[PDB]
Parts: structure tokens; C-alpha cells; sequence
């Protein structure tokens, strides 16, 4: 939060979309949610808003809503040759 | 989930496009791969410009 | 069944707090005086003594004001007046 | 650090009904007893009713003047107590305060008296 | 997954009336308790009102600032709840949000905080 926050809406989060998330999916379709029979083409309309909204990077929200860097790493154990791991039996040396 | 490659080369001097030479040979491993995809068919290429 | 180190306790009980002296609840007298651990050992033992004990006799006066709730394996023998205000409680009763 | 906000008071005719709201903030009242108090001008504080953290009728107390006409009810699900206040008499006219402490159970002689709200005015007249 | 859409706000002179509508989508608001919020700039979100499943006056509550002036109604047929407000004061200006959750019955203060609409602007001035 101390370095990323200055706000910077570039890392905008999707709020309006078709449905919930399914495993192993990308949320890259920047499509406006259709909540009415009328098509959503023609910019904003009633009951149909763009998913883009501010996610509170302003300096006012210092303690709260400031960006916290979180990363999750997928780990596969005993499925393929371990490429980031230790070595295999090599007897004594002295 | 493995691929083992064994290869070697020897000279033959005489072509004799009849049969493979009658000679013992041991194919040392050259490289191993960790991919675990399913392979059911073989295809090859040729150099033709 | 064989057992070792069986300890005994004596405590005056109104009668309706027996269901609450067990862990998971606190009774009228089990909130500040009696307690049981998270998983009490032994068994619950009780009998009727209202006919002979009662005559009244406020010798077995149960504590009502104290600092906080009970912690396992503690004795409520400190008789200090609860301090619910900034003004010190020394000088007998006060607001 | 707990803050109590009494509300719902106002002008009422005799025999009317009212519902007082004691909103608690910055804390949860669920594991603590809550009691209502009222003071008429010139007269000292007196208890009205008390409800324990368990919210059983046996652990809920009412003073002699309000027994059978006031109703003490708490919602530990949403951290508030309410005094349902019916069949009004002029004698019930007072500023009603709700109080709480760290005690978990009320008694007929002991009400929580640590933290207090600003109080609400209840007036029973024409 | 329920999506709420507030509407009906706008510029109204003091003492005027307005009717807000919170139209829900992707779910039916009928079995769940629904509430209205309002938030002025600089000030935190504060509750206004809530209507429960039973849609009863004893389960329909209002904050002290709006009691006697704001009215609640829900129509499960069209899946919307209304904020009917009259005798508008300048103090009533805020962005009004409607909220819903899996709860069923309302009370005075704590309101649902699971799903929110975008909000509607109500301005009380000339």
C-alpha cells in the first residue's frame, strides 16, 4: 500500500458481469451486464451499468482499501519431474 | 510423463540401399522430457525448398 | 473401573444451576463462584440437603461483584469490592 | 467504550403504548446483561427492568411498578434491547436510560450500572 | 448474485415528496429482508429503514430522523421495494442505497450488508 497507492484506477476490478466464477477461467470479457430485455448497446442505460467503478485508491482511504500485494502459487507434488527441488541419492564424500 | 531419447551415428562408406548393417550398437540416452501429453501417431518432415 | 487422584469439592447450589455448572453454560452461582473445565472429568453428584441445611444463614454467601468471569483452576478467595468507576472504592460503599 | 443510544420516547396519552430503543455501538451487548432505568426530576435513579445475556424470562426482571405492563426483550442477534411499554400511566413519565456492564446475568437486586446512554424522554399526558 | 438498482431520486424542494424504488434482478427479494441506506459525503453510511419477510409494521422499522416521515412498502410481484418519503428536510440529502442479504426479519439499527445497489441521489434544496 505504501508504494503502489499514490487514485490509479488502471487495475480496475470487474463488478458487472454475466455470472459467478468457474474454476480455471479468465475474466477478460469487458462486456456490460445485460439485466434487461433491451440490448445494452448504446453506452449506459437503465438497469445496465458499466462494470468499471472506482476501487478506492484515493489518498483519503489510507488505512482501508489500499492495495495489499497478495499472490497465490499453484503447487504440483509428485506429478512431473520435480524441477524446483533437491537432488537424488549420491552416496558419501570425505 | 516422460520422453527418453537415444541416438548415435556411425559411418557406412558404402550406401548399399538394401538392408541395415549387421552390427551391435548401444544407444546412449541423449535427453529426457517431463511433459505428460498423450501421443498416438508419428509424423516427420522433409527439407525441400 | 479403576481410577486415581479423585478430588472432592463442596459448594452450595440453589438447584436450578446444576444444568449450567457444566461447560457451555454459566448458572446464577456458576457465573462467579463455581466452574468446570472445558471437558470436565468425573461425574455430577448431588443430593437433597434443603431440609437440614436451611433453617437464613449467610455464612455461605455467594460472590456477586468481582473483576471478570472465571478461568479454569482458579480460586475466588479475594474479597475486593468491584471497581466500576475511576474513583477508588476504598472508603466502604460508594456510587 | 460501549455507547448506548435511547430512542422512541415522546408524548402519549394515558393508556397508550410506546417502544423504547437502546441502540448499542462500538460493542456487542450479547454476552452482557442490559437494564433500563428512569429518573423523574427531583427523584433519584430507579431500575425499570433487566434482561440477562441468556434472555430467559427467569433471568429477566421487572420492578413492581412495571410488572405486567412493560415487556423486556433483547435481540442478541443484532445487539439491541427494547422495552415494550403499554397501558401508560402519568406516573411513568421520566427520562428512560439503558445501562449495561460486564455482568452476564441480572438479579432482582442487581442491575448493570457501568455504562449509560443519554436517555429518552417519555411523557404521559394530554 | 442478486443485483439491486435504486431509482426515483432527484431535486425536490424542502417539504416535498419523493418515491424511491429498489428494483432487484437475478433473484427474488420476496423471502429476504430489504433495507434502505443513505450516505452524505464526509459522513459514513447510516441506515434509514428496513422491511422484513412478513412485511409487518412491527417488523418494519425506521431511524429516529425519519420516523413519521418515511414509509416502507414492498411489492413481491415486481420484485422491488419502495422508500416513500414526505416532508423532506435539507438534512435528508444523501446517496440512498438499498441492501439485502439472507436475513428475514429487520430491527431498528443493523441492516443487511451482503449485496448493495449503486445508489440514487436525493437532494433537498431550491
Amino acid at each position: 500500500n505504501k508504494l503502489d497507492s499514490k487514485g490509479n484506477y488502471n487495475y480496475l476490478y470487474r463488478l458487472f458481469r454475466k455470472s459467478n466464477l468457474k474454476p480455471f477461467e479468465r475474466d477478460i470479457s469487458t462486456e456490460i451486464y445485460q439485466a434487461g430485455n433491451k440490448p445494452c448497446n448504446g453506452v449506459a442505460g437503465f438497469n445496465c451499468y458499466f462494470p468499471l467503478k472506482s476501487y478506492s485508491f484515493r489518498p483519503t482511504y489510507g488505512v482501508g482499501h489500499q492495495p495489499y500485494r497478495v499472490v497465490v502459487l499453484s503447487f504440483e507434488l509428485l506429478h512431473a519431474p520435480a524441477t524446483v527441488c533437491g537432488p537424488k541419492k549420491s552416496t558419501n564424500l570425505v | 510423463g516422460y520422453f527418453k531419447i537415444y541416438s548415435k551415428h556411425t559411418p557406412i562408406i558404402v550406401r548399399e540401399p538394401e538392408d541395415l548393417p549387421q552390427g551391435f550398437s548401444a544407444l546412449e540416452p541423449l535427453v529426457d522430457l517431463p511433459i505428460g501429453i498423450n501421443i498416438t501417431r508419428f509424423q516427420t518432415l522433409l527439407a525441400l525448398h | 473401573l479403576c481410577f486415581t487422584n479423585v478430588y472432592a469439592d463442596s459448594f452450595v447450589i440453589r438447584g436450578d444451576e446444576v444444568r449450567q455448572i457444566a461447560p457451555g453454560q454459566t448458572g446464577n452461582i456458576a457465573d462467579y463462584n463455581y466452574k468446570l473445565p472445558d471437558d470436565f472429568t468425573g461425574c455430577v453428584i448431588a443430593w437433597n440437603s434443603n431440609k437440614l441445611d436451611s433453617k437464613g444463614n449467610y455464612n455461605y454467601l455467594y460472590r456477586l461483584f468481582r473483576k471478570s468471569n472465571l478461568k479454569p483452576f482458579e480460586r475466588d478467595i479475594s474479597t475486593e469490592i468491584y471497581q466500576a468507576g475511576n474513583k477508588p472504592c476504598n472508603g466502604v460503599a460508594g456510587f | 467504550q460501549v455507547q448506548l443510544v435511547e430512542s422512541g420516547g415522546g408524548l402519549v396519552q394515558p393508556g397508550g403504548s410506546l417502544t423504547l430503543s437502546c441502540v448499542a455501538s462500538e460493542s456487542s451487548l450479547a454476552p452482557y446483561r442490559v437494564a433500563w432505568f428512569r429518573q423523574a426530576p427531583g427523584k433519584e435513579r430507579e431500575g425499570v427492568s433487566c434482561i440477562s445475556r441468556d434472555a430467559h424470562p427467569t433471568s429477566t426482571y421487572y420492578t413492581a411498578s412495571v410488572k405486567g405492563r412493560f415487556t423486556m426483550s433483547r435481540d442478541n442477534a443484532k445487539n439491541t434491547v427494547y422495552l415494550q411499554m403499554n397501558s401508560l400511566k402519568p406516573s411513568d413519565t421520566a427520562v428512560y436510560y439503558c445501562a449495561t456492564d460486564l455482568g452476564g446475568y441480572c438479579s432482582d437486586s442487581n442491575y448493570p450500572r457501568a455504562w449509560w446512554g443519554q436517555g429518552t424522554q417519555v411523557t404521559v399526558s394530554s
